RNA sequence: AGCCAGGAUGUUGGCUUAGAAGCAGCCAUCAUUUAAAGAAAGCGUAAUAGCUCACUGGUCGAGUCGGCCUGCGCGGAAGAU
RNA sequence: GAUGUCGGCUCAUCACAUCCUGGGGCUGAAGUAGGUCCCAAGGGUAUGGCUGUUCGCCAUUUAAAGUGGUACGCGAGCUGG
């Protein structure tokens, strides 16, 4: 099971995206079922070294927003262009 | 620092004197004397030596280690004692001593004197053998290396004066 | 000291044991005609090796072993030269009866313990020189 | 050495090379080399790279260039005065953005192909990273 | 002596020491091996 | 390197090896050619006795189990283990000349009934017979 | 990391060559005794020998190894009153 | 509403990417002699044949006959090929 702490973004847009980015964090989105989409901001270290591991794409992770956990998959991640970090993640609620 | 960590052990009859920097260790085979430096705290007690950084200064235990590795080998020095040996290859080259002095020849015009410094005493076993004796490591060291470097044993037949245990690699002439 | 190979009823000729044993400190009579006396009961076209222990009065003494792996296995499967490129082309064939024949013989060399052990050790000398196990 | 059989038009406008790279994936095999830099490649820079990682993957393996020099590049000559006409044709290139995947090799072990990569990334002019494929 | 751009350990025995601020590469077996940065 | 899967499986053997074995010879085996050593291991296997040189680290969690719990302070220096699981003694003795005719090493202890003995007095297993010798 | 010890047998593997015996080249790269030892990473020999490594047992006694993102530096860096 | 052009002569001055001499590392460096690089600008660094030539070819020297800058140094200094 692989567990990722996260918090629901107070900012939204390139500019909140972008400084996120230089505090080494990232933005990721859960969508998915008749529940809203939850805008979400991830620790850029502990995600990276987690996705190091293929599991990370076949199975269903667990999303820890606020007391609440999100059960979810991973489904589309946007990379750097030529860093080895990640630029933001879609989690599609499992 | 894993140096500076292990301990110097001063033996029976080994007086040691220290002077805020400046170390003075006597016995049997002579007296050295050292100026550390500054980054270095030696502390004496019981029958041993040991060394750490001083505050405020970063090369502290490099500092450390070498004050250590001094002593430690000063320490043998006026107890144990140092003694380096030199072996002259190649046809003519002969040694003798006279008092403080090395008389080489070496197939040059001249035969070369050698003036000996402090504490380096010199004995030929052989007219093709020359062994010092010393206290200081470092100053054993500079004798050999300079009487050495009358003759560096050439690569074509080792010729010339060789350390007892050099390994002289010998090479041959160009083919044709 | 210095390892050879030379014939069951052969130890004469000047190219291969001539200028490589009498540079050493060995008699090219005395060893010569020592070593056929006792190798008369070895069969006659299979190389035999043989080593020496000389001395500082140049006196010798040697104890022979028994024919090499790569030696056995050309007898047996009807080949005089082995295949340039081994196990890429195959020169001969031999059956699993006859690989413990080559290896009761060697028991006296091998390193082995077992029948098995010393079966394994001739496999080997087999495979590397082109010959295939049928 | 790489360029294209036919034209629509025989010279090009200059132009820019902003913006980043299309093509960032390793999407045909193990290993890929990719641009940190900006820059152009020219066909010969091309060859001289792909040459060099055949030869050290002992020609064993795939390799696939995934970049293609259309662009032509024209020069004026020595003692031409300015004007006269846009100048001939001599060489073509292929405008890199950063992240784009240039070769990808596999079939090979990664050591070999980080090697073979080393070697093909010294005769180009424009900065490389080793690639592995990902999963999305 | 090689001085170079570029210096690199060329066998097992190479040892890259800096000395007064130039790298170089010291070796015990191949003397051919010796190197300075420059 | 010897990972602690393959650590433990080394010590499981040499334990098991311990309980049915009757006489078991500890020794040093530093300074000597192999060809002296695949010697004594055909005279190893033809008096069914058992050699090895394993870690005095695991050879000490491999004795743990009882008798040869005597033999931790033989465990210093290099070390060979001679476990004799037919016939006691065969090795106490094919060490005792295996060692006057290559000079080098000692040969640590020896091991029997749970008792030990020392360097001193290896001379009991080394002047027994048979089994095979009562009729 | 250092220091002591070992680094064996079939076997000089086959083919090739005046010789190729780990060590000119070409092809294969198993198996045995094992603590472990490549049918051999380099120097050497006419070919051998001999020296050393990969690997492993002992000693030692607490750390050690080199990739990742990054801040600031070093070399690359020769000109004319 | 004028900054006289190539070459020579006379007189130079600087750079060093050093021709010689000096120090030094490698060498496929035995010696002698080379090859290559590093340091180094203190001084030194041909005369003739041919051509306006610089250059170049050649002859014969020399430790060497350096490479460049200076309005391709130098005509209120000379020459004028
Ligand atoms: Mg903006
Ligand atoms: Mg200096
Ligand atoms: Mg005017
Ligand atoms: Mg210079
Ligand atoms: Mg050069
Ligand atoms: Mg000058
Ligand atoms: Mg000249
Ligand atoms: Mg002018
Ligand atoms: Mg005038
Ligand atoms: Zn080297």
């Amino acid at each position: 099971m692989f567990t990722i702490n996260a918090e629901v973004r107070k900012e939204q847009g390139k500019g909140a995206s972008r400084r996120l980015r230089a505090a080494n964090k990232f933005p990721a989105i859960i969508y998915g079922g008749k529940e809203a989409p939850l805008a979400i901001e991830l620790d850029h270290d502990k995600v990276m070294n987690m996705q190091a591991k293929a599991e990370f794409y076949s199975e269903v992770l667990t999303i820890v927003v606020d007391g609440k956990e999100i059960k979810v998959k991973a489904q589309d991640v946007q990379r750097h262009p030529y860093k080895p970090k990640l630029q933001h993640i879609d989690f599609v609620r499992a | 620092s894993r140096v500076a960590k292990a301990p110097v052990v001063v033996p029976a009859g080994v007086d040691v004197k220290i002077n805020g920097q400046v170390i003075t260790i006597k016995g049997k085979n002579g007296e050295l004397t050292r100026t550390l430096n500054d980054a270095v705290e030696v502390k004496h007690a019981d029958n041993t030596l040991t060394f750490g950084p001083r505050d405020g200064y970063a090369d502290g235990w490099a500092q450390a280690g070498t004050a250590r590795a001094l002593l430690n080998s000063m320490v043998i020095g006026v107890t144990e004692g140092f003694t380096k040996k030199l072996q002259l290859v190649g046809v003519g080259y002969r040694a003798a001593v006279k008092g403080n002095v090395i008389n080489l020849s070496l197939g040059f015009s001249h035969p070369v004197d050698h003036q000996l410094p402090a504490g380096i005493t010199a004995e030929c076993p052989t007219q093709t053998e020359i062994v010092l004796k010393g206290a200081d490591k470092q100053v054993i060291g500079q004798v050999a290396a300079d009487l050495r470097a009358y003759r560096r044993p050439e690569p074509y037949k080792g010729k010339g004066v060789r350390y007892a245990d050099e390994v002289v690699r010998t090479k041959e002439a160009k083919k044709k | 000291y210095v390892k050879l190979q030379v014939a069951a009823g052969m130890a004469n000729p000047s190219p291969p044991v001539g200028p490589a044993l009498g540079q050493q400190g060995v008699n090219i009579m005395e060893f010569c005609k020592a070593f056929n006396a006792k190798t008369d009961s070895i069969e006659k076209g299979l190389p035999i090796p043989v080593v020496i222990t000389v001395y500082a009065d140049r006196s010798f003494t040697f104890v022979t072993k028994t024919p090499p792996a790569a030696v056995l296995l050309k007898k047996a499967a009807g080949i005089k030269s082995g295949s340039g490129k081994p196990n890429k082309d195959k020169v001969g064939k031999i059956s699993r009866a006859q690989l413990q024949e080559i290896a009761q013989t060697k028991a006296a060399d091998m390193t082995g313990a077992d029948i098995e052990a010393m079966t394994r050790s001739i496999e080997g000398t087999a495979r590397s020189m082109g010959l295939v196990v049928e | 050495m790489l360029q294209p059989k036919r034209t629509k038009f025989r010279k090009m406008h200059k132009g820019r090379n902003r913006g980043l790279a299309q093509g960032t994936d390793v999407s045909f095999g193990s290993f890929g080399l990719k641009a940190v830099g900006r820059g152009r490649l020219t066909a010969r820079q091309i060859e001289a790279a792909r040459r060099a990682m055949t030869r050290a993957v002992k020609r064993q393996g795939k390799i696939w260039i995934r970049v293609f020099p259309d662009k032509p590049i024209t020069e004026k000559p020595l003692a031409v005065r300015m004007g006269k006409g846009k100048g001939n044709v001599e060489y073509w290139v292929a405008l890199i953005q950063p992240g784009k995947v240039l070769y990808e090799m596999d079939g090979v072990p990664e050591e070999l192909a980080r090697e073979a990569f080393k070697l093909a990334a010294a005769k180009l002019p424009i900065k490389t990273t080793f690639v592995t494929k990902t999963v999305m | 002596m090689k001085v170079r751009a570029s210096v690199k350990k060329l066998c097992r025995n190479c040892k890259i020491v800096k000395r007064d601020g130039v790298i170089r590469v010291i070796c015990s077996a191949e003397p051919k091996h010796k190197q300075r940065q420059g | 390197a010897l990972n602690l899967q393959d650590k433990q499986a080394i010590v499981a053997e040499v334990s098991e090896v311990a309980k049915g074995a009757l006489s078991a010879v500890v020794a040093d085996s530093r300074g000597v050619t192999v060809d002296k050593m695949t010697e004594l291991r055909k005279a190893g296997r033809e008096a069914g006795v058992y050699m090895r040189v394993v870690r005095n680290t695991l050879l000490r969690r491999a004795v743990e189990g009882t008798p040869f719990e005597c033999l931790k302070d033989a465990f210093v220096g290099p070390t060979l283990i001679a476990y004799v699981t037919e016939h006691p003694g065969a090795a106490a003795r094919l060490f005792k000349e295996f060692a006057k005719a290559n000079a080098k090493f000692e040969v640590k202890a020896a091991a029997f009934e749970g008792e030990l003995i020392p360097a001193s007095q290896i001379d009991r297993l080394a002047t027994l017979p048979t089994y095979e010798e009562a009729i």
